[PDB]
């Protein structure tokens, strides 16, 4: 009697729902850490031993033990994202953390996947709205592009290194247009460039500091009555999810992670302008202000990114043994 | 039957049940785990089929029919792995019931007479185009369970059973939309016992009843007698398989 | 989870039953409490000697009970029929429709079971003292009891009713009484005088059994009384019933349409379990009693007698029923499927 | 053993039977094997009858009971006659196992046993000679099994290998009252057998010879009444114990 | 060396808010099938095997075997608060068992019981004028009183019974002013007394049918912003969590609890008219004209009931073995 055994059953209707999104957590909570200044490095021994302070997404996610087969995935679309971009991730992988967990309440409940991603889709819609129309377009000054280049200097080394490196990495592109420590600092300065060169190339220097995440995802609230049915449970899971970038940046400078993100939303609904999270004193602050600039080419990116991967992974039901 | 045409149909409910839900405009992602690494996500029912090594004889054959089907008409065969796992879960209920195979191929078999007469009906010119989302299999189903009232037989149980199995068509185009696969089926039955109603199909992307010659969705009448014929034709190609013997050649 | 548990032993507690049906009935050994061999074709003395006590089979029993009280017949109706609904509710519950949508589709169909019914009697009882007209019509109710001497206990039960009764009704069946000498002889039974029926046995162990077909005889006398409309037996007023239920159904839209075909398709597991307790095919019969009583037989059933799946009339055949003996039936049943349906998650309570 | 309910139950039953039977066979018979039960008390009974071994025996199987019960009430009227009957009702029993084993049902089984034994009565009845005597050792067994057997070539229907088997079932009395003897069963069946198959419908087994003999004139004599009371029990017995489908044993 | 061991250590922290949520969550779905008309009975099978089909919150929190200690309070505390208004459980258990779920969410995420327990009460006052601004007051003419029995009576026994017994109920108390199945007839037959009995004392009959649940959920969420601070996250538990009534009522229905609750509160913010969830349909219906009533006495301790409660198993440390 050869041959009578029907293999490969593993994984069935939510057994992947719940390993992907598990996994979409974890690698969440690797990189949590990491994001923004006050963020924390990390090691990265090799096999010889090379240690390599790393604090970033892209070196890390190409580069890390990821043991999870579907964390290897969200790393391996993740990286191959921020190419085009320059620099997005350690936002990326975040944002999917919590389109996958705002979303699994909802699962839970009892909805279908395919019903949240619809509601991703109209609130993905909504957010390139909110952020075209939230764009601050100035000269690329000087003045400005040293704001542009310190923000993302102060994100890989600490403010020793990106005070000295903003003159060099804006002397070094308003002249072109028309050890375990050098490699950080040579990632930093390619970073400083790239940011630096997505600033001059469209002209926009959209706030950050998680301005633009809390602005983005209060005017989705505002926006979910008039979009359709259960539809609407897409757009709640997609604005409390543009909100852990100022969550987590008030959580990586020791600071309660939900008195600063209160405290900003009532400032913002106050006085109308798009404020940020201070990463002193947990104060809110008005980033255009003080000087803190995201790029319209990261943010407009890391829509799209994070919305194509968090709708593939909750789009799965079966995961299988193939060969 | 015994236990070797019914562990042919769960090999076959096995092969169904894994891509069954790779169909329709909403289709559903599944993850192809390799050993070393893994992760490959595709919506694509072939592939699927082509990279998981089933190793069962029966669920070789289902593999090797949709590959054959798939390098001939391309189109039309994620939906004949399904209704060869649905044609053949009705089946069980039978052989259960201690009803010879020859008694439910000789249904089944009559069945497609009769499932290709309506398909011929209901088509429309410029070959012919048959309607698409759920409206045809609904409206051969329908058309079998009228005719499925005047056989006095006892293959008329596994008559109907064909018919009530060309809606896992219909089930499934609904059931990617997020609906209730019941609420709304039993309104399509509704609409498909009227006169005219032979068209009313399910919107692949909203999941709610339109009717397809307002929708536009339309298939032709190639893709779907091909799939009818070869699901019905691997229905009774695995279900008067007897015994999986030895052979040395 | 805890829905189909209570469905997975109501279907159990009518397996041991199903099996004892018509006139083939098996006869099965029922050890007493006190260990007396009584092998007995009774099923309302099985539950006696039973004694279930799963909680949710306990329910069909008790409504069998009620239907034992009610009436004095029937009690195999009332566990196998509810058993067939609660196999058919599971077979339609796991397509998802609720507990609550089958319950509704099912109380639907048995109002109109009830509105069926009364045009299915074909027959009446019109004198019920006319001897020959109350043994040949009182047959049914110990043929199935106790196939063989069916004939003889019919008349020497008739004799008993007719003598004691008055001009207006009132009959007690608890006038009749039953003596047990331990003599030998069936034949040698006759009737005394309030009456009493001797029931001279063999070996107070066949006699018993007899005892049994008396109560049932006598219980169905009782029924004529009140009401005198009889319908087809075996399974001609089931399959004429599930054919109409099947088409009201078919008309119906809504959920409450799935349901109410499984009503019809629990019908049918009546003449389903006649014919498989006799050797011949179940679904061959089934097939060949709907496929006479689409053209409009109306009175079609069961022929025991042949070997191969057979139909014959019942109304020239003789082999009747009682109308009050099914409308209490498919009443009781139905309620009790219902009950069990509802209760989920059986608890224990609280040591008072 | 599975004894849950239908063909699990009877074929329980069948081998309950069985082993009864098979405790009291090699009695059967003028000169039989003894048997040694010693109840509680330390004495030793040694007897070659059927009855005082059915009623010096514990039956604590409900099967086993029922057939002890009839074989018991045929020894309590009539006397002669009590091992032949739970012989040939245990080997009714034994002859339908291959055909219960399938689904061939109990009731229809029931069926063969009945018109059968009617037939092999009216046979008795019929073939009875004059207070009216027919050849016992067999003679009979070896007589009512070749009427049955050319009867039931004549039955379109599943009765014909039931009566079939109800006739190859009463060519046991002929066979232990020699392999009692020890005279080589399988030699001395097929010569009555075959003197059966011509003429002859008076030859048994002899007890005094390995050989057959006209058991008629050997003046080895069975009351006709005996006979078919023997027969009737047996098959009585039969279609009780497989007419039995569950055994519902009350929880206390 | 008599007696070095400090025992008695169990519960540390959140050992103890993480026992006792899961205690009340278990005890929701529980009695989560039981709520409303078309609900599900229960068995509730003593030592010697009496059954009781006991389709009622006080029947069966005061009789059925609950092994958690936790849910042994939660009963003990809620069968004692429903003798005061007459019936109101099972739906006390229910809010109870989301107050303390709605809440894990932000206690999870770092916040401190206390913080929520104070958006709880601000919430408890906030739905206690709502409830006072919504309920209808009129005569309690023999019409309305056949209503707010019949409410009340299809709810314990099925409308075979429930349409036999209204008249016997608003007839015995319009003449006083001025089996296994009978324990069932005499439970449904007091409660229908207590009904109409709390329905003449106050003249108010506040609609049912989950329409107060949604309207005291969605004013909330409109006087989130005017509260405080980190208290806003225990008026948007407090209204995610009267908001299970609708869901669970169309749960028990046979609906998709989103999808019906969705078309409520869109055709309550359509119309302004207090919407219920139809029980045949599923589509919104206004429970003021359908005929089904609440009263002013069971839902204005609803609050102050399952608030209490909540609050309390909100507010616990350690659970330690006593003697
Ligand atoms: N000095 C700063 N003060 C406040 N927020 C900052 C500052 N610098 C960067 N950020 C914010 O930190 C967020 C995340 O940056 P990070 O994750 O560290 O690198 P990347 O920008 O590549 O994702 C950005 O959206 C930015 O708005
Ligand atoms: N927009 C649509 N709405 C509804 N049904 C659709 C739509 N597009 C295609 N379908 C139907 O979906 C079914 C599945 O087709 P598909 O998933 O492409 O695989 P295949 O047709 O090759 O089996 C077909 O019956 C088709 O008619
Ligand atoms: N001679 C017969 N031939 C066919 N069917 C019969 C015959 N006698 C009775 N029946 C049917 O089989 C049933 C057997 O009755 P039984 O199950 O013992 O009683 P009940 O189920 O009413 O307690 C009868 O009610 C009738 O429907
Ligand atoms: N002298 C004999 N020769 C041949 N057969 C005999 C003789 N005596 C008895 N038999 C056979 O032995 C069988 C068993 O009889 P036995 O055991 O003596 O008493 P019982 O008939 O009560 O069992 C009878 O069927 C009879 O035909
Ligand atoms: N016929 C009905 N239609 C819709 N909702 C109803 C109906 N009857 C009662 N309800 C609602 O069901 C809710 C819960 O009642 P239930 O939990 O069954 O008993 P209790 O009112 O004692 O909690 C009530 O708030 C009421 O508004
Ligand atoms: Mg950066
Ligand atoms: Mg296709
Ligand atoms: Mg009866
Ligand atoms: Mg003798
Ligand atoms: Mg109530």
């Amino acid at each position: 009697v050869k041959t009578l055994n029907p293999k490969a059953e593993v994984a069935r209707a939510q057994a992947a729902l719940a390993v992907n999104i598990s996994a979409a957590r974890g690698l969440q909570d690797v990189l949590r850490t990491n994001l923004g200044p006050k963020g924390t490095m990390k090691m990265l021994v090799s096999g010889a031993g090379d240690i390599k302070l790393t604090k970033d997404g892209n070196v890390l996610l190409h580069e890390m033990q990821i043991q999870h087969p579907t964390a290897s995935l969200i790393a391996k679309v993740a990286t191959a994202q921020d190419d085009i971009t320059g620099d997005g991730t350690t936002s990326n992988v975040l944002i999917i953390g919590e389109l996958l967990k705002q979303a699994d309440l909802y699962i839970s409940e009892g909805l279908h996947p395919r019903i949240i991603t619809e509601g991703f889709e109209a609130a993905k819609e909504k957010a390139l709205q909110f952020l075209e129309e939230v764009k601050v377009s100035r000269e690329m000054d000087r003045e400005t592009l040293i704001d542009v280049a310190r923000t993302s200097l102060r994100t890989k080394v600490h403010a020793e290194l990106a005070d000295v490196l903003t003159e060099a990495v804006v002397d070094s592109i308003l002249a072109i247009k028309k050890k375990h420590t050098l490699t950080q600092i040579k990632d930093a300065v390619r970073d400083g460039l790239r940011a630096v060169k997505n600033a001059i190339d469209d002209g926009c220097v959209v706030p950050g500091a998680g301005a633009v995440e809390v602005a983005m995802a209060e005017a989705l609230i505002k926006h979910k009555p008039s979009v359709k049915g259960r539809a609407q449970l897409g757009v709640q899971a997609f604005a409390d999810a543009l909100l852990i970038i100022p969550k987590v940046l008030a959580q990586n400078s020791g600071f309660d992670l939900q008195e600063t993100l209160v405290k900003i939303q009532a400032e913002h609904s106050e006085s109308g302008q798009l404020v940020g999270v201070d990463l002193n004193t947990g104060e809110p602050m008005v980033a255009a202000e003080v000087g803190v600039w995201d790029n319209y080419c990261v943010k407009k990116q890391l829509l799209h990114s994070c919305t194509v991967i968090a709708t593939n992974i909750l789009l799965v039901d079966e995961i299988m043994r193939a060969g | 039957g015994r236990k070797v045409q019914s562990g042919n149909i769960n090999a076959a409910k096995t092969i169904a049940d894994i891509i069954r839900t790779c169909l329709g405009p909403k289709s559903m992602m599944k993850m192809l785990l390799d050993p070393m690494g893994g992760i490959v996500m595709t919506n694509d029912g072939n592939a699927i089929l082509r990279e998981i090594q089933v190793q069962h004889p029966a669920a070789k054959s289902m593999i090797e029919i949709s590959r054959t089907q798939d390098e001939e008409v391309g189109d039309g065969t994620t939906s004949v792995i399904i209704l060869a796992g649905e044609m053949l879960s009705v089946a069980e209920h039978f052989l259960e019931q201690q009803m010879h195979p020859t008694v439910v191929i000789s249904a089944y078999r009559k069945a497609l007479d009769d499932m290709i007469s309506t398909l011929k009906k209901i088509s429309i010119p410029v070959p012919q185009l048959v309607p698409g989302g759920g409206a045809s299999e609904m409206a051969v189903a329908h058309a079998l369970t009228e005719k499925s009232k005047a056989m006095t037989g006892v293959e008329q149980w596994p008559y109907r059973a064909v018919a009530q199995a060309l809606e896992v068509i219909p089930r499934t185009l609904i059931q990617n939309c997020g609906a209730s696969t019941i609420r709304l089926l039993t309104s399509l039955r509704a609409k498909h016992t009227q006169e005219n109603c032979e068209t009313w199909g399910v919107n692949g992307e909203t999941g709610t009843l339109v009717d397809m010659k307002e929708l536009g969705i339309w298939e032709p009448l190639a893709v779907k007698l091909q799939t009818y014929k070869t699901a019905v034709e691997t229905a009774v190609l695995l279900l008067r398989i007897d015994d999986i013997v030895s052979g040395h050649k | 989870e805890a829905v189909y548990r209570n469905i997975q032993a109501c279907k159990e507690l009518a397996q041991t039953t199903r099996t004892a049906y018509g006139p083939n009935g098996m006869n099965k050994m029922v050890i007493n409490h006190l260990e007396k061999l009584f092998v007995t074709n009774d099923a309302a003395t099985i539950l006696r000697e039973l004694e279930v006590q799963h909680p949710a089979a306990k329910m069909i029993v008790m409504a069998s009970h009620m239907q034992e009280q009610e009436v004095g017949d029937g009690t195999n109706f009332v566990l196998v029929f509810a058993g067939a609904l609660l196999e058919l509710a599971e077979e339609l519950l796991r397509i998802g429709l609720s507990v609550s949508e089958v319950i509704e589709g099912y109380e639907i169909a048995c109002r109109k079971a009830h509105e069926i019914l009364p045009n299915l009697v074909c027959c009446s009882a019109k004198n019920l003292r006319d001897i020959d007209e109350v043994s040949s019509l009182l047959r049914t109710s110990i043929m199935s009891k106790q196939y063989g001497n069916e004939v003889f206990l019919a008349k020497l039960i008739a004799q008993a009713c007719v003598s004691i009764f008055p001009d207006s009704g009132h009959f007690n069946v608890d006038n009749i009484r039953v003596c047990k000498i331990l003599g030998s002889g069936i034949s040698s039974s006759s009737v005394l005088h309030i009456s009493t029926i001797v029931l001279r046995g063999s070996t107070d162990n066949l006699m018993d059994d007899i005892e049994r077909a008396v109560d049932d005889g006598v219980n169905t006398f009782k029924v004529l009384t009140r009401d005198k409309r009889l319908v087809p037996g075996g399974g001609a007023t089931e399959i004429e019933l599930a054919k109409q239920i099947t088409s009201y159904g078919e008309t119906c839209p809504g959920l409450e349409q799935y349901a109410i075909k499984k009503f019809a398709e629990a019908f049918e597991a009546i003449p389903r379990a006649l014919a498989e307790n006799s050797g011949v095919k179940a679904n061959e019969v089934i097939s060949k009693l709907y496929a006479v009583h689409q053209e409009g037989n109306k009175n079609v059933g069961l022929d025991i007698e042949a070997e191969v799946p057979a139909v014959k009339d019942m109304l020239e055949a003789g082999i009747l029923d009682t109308y009050l003996g099914k409308y209490w039936a498919i009443k009781l049943a139905t309620n009790a499927a219902v009950t069990v349906l509802r209760v989920d998650q059986i608890i224990m309570a609280k040591p008072a | 053993t599975d004894s849950s309910q239908g063909i699990p139950q009877l074929v329980s039953n069948i081998s309950a039977c069985q082993v009864i039977a098979e405790a009291v066979r090699t009695t059967l018979g003028p000169r039989g094997m003894d048997k040694l039960i010693v109840d509680g008390r330390g004495k030793a009974t040694i007897s070659n009858d059927g009855a005082t071994i059915l009623k010096l025996l514990d039956v604590v199987h409900p099967a086993a009971k029922t057939l002890v019960d009839i074989a018991k009430s045929q020894d309590a009227e009539v006397g002669d006659g009590t091992t032949s009957v739970t012989l040939l009702a245990a080997e009714f029993l034994k002859q339908v196992k291959p055909y219960v084993e399938e689904g061939l049902h109990p009731q229809i089984i029931i069926r063969a046993f009945r018109t059968a034994t009617q037939l092999a009565v009216n046979k008795i009845k019929e073939i009875a000679v004059t207070d009216s005597v027919v050849a016992g050792g067999g003679a009979i067994e070896m007589e009512l099994s070749k009427y049955l057997r050319d009867y039931s070539r004549t039955i379109p229907g599943k009765q014909q290998l039931l009566i079939g088997a109800y006739a190859k079932a009463l060519e046991i009395i002929p066979r232990q009252l020699c392999d009692n003897a020890g005279f080589d069963a399988t030699n001395i069946l097929n010569k009555l057998r075959a003197r059966h198959a011509q003429g002859g419908t008076w030859y048994g087994v002899d007890i005094n010879n390995e050989d057959i003999a006209d058991n008629f004139e050997a003046f080895v004599w069975e009351p006709a009444m005996v006979r078919i009371n023997a027969l009737t029990a047996a098959s009585e017995a039969a279609c009780l114990i497989v007419s039995v489908d569950e055994t519902i044993k009350n929880p206390r």
